[PDB]
């Protein structure tokens, strides 16, 4: 649900969209994630591993 | 995540893409305030071959009719 459950009722949202908006929060547009999603997913998985 | 008007991706400027199941709208994050998807409300980035989940739809040209 992203951060929506920290304010009121929990609102569903696909994780790629949530991550794109977390990028948009730091000043990088949505297109970066939607064009490198495989790379971000692999990097995050490797970091968690 | 994006719209593919003519073989070319389209991303929301500030909002999300939603739909009634027949028509596609661009709206805010906290309210369902639908607006017709126009080129002034979306920015082009990509070539409609890397984004996953992208739907075709159409956008509205505000200059072609006149
Ligand atoms: C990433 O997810 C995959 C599955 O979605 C995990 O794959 C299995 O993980 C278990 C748990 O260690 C292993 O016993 C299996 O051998 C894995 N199968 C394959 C085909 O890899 C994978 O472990 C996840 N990544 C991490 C770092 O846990
Ligand atoms: C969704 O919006 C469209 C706008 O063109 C409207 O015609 C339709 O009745 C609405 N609802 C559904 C279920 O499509
Ligand atoms: C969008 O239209 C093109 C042109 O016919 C087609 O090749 C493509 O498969 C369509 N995309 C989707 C998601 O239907």
């Amino acid at each position: 649900s992203g951060w929506t459950f920290g304010a009121g009722p929990a609102l569903q949202i696909p994780f790629p969209m949530q991550m794109a908006y977390r990028f948009n929060g730091i000043g990088v547009t949505q297109n970066v994630l939607y064009e490198n999603q495989k790379l971000i997913a692999n990097q995050f998985n490797s970091a968690i591993g | 995540p994006a719209i593919c008007h003519d073989g070319k991706a389209h991303f929301p400027r500030e909002g999300v893409f939603v739909s009634n199941g027949t028509h596609w709208f661009v709206t805010q994050r906290n309210f369902y305030e639908p607006q017709i998807i126009t080129t002034d409300n979306t920015f082009v980035s990509g070539n409609c071959d890397v984004v996953i989940g992208i739907v075709n739809n159409t956008v509205y040209d505000p200059l072609q009719p006149e």
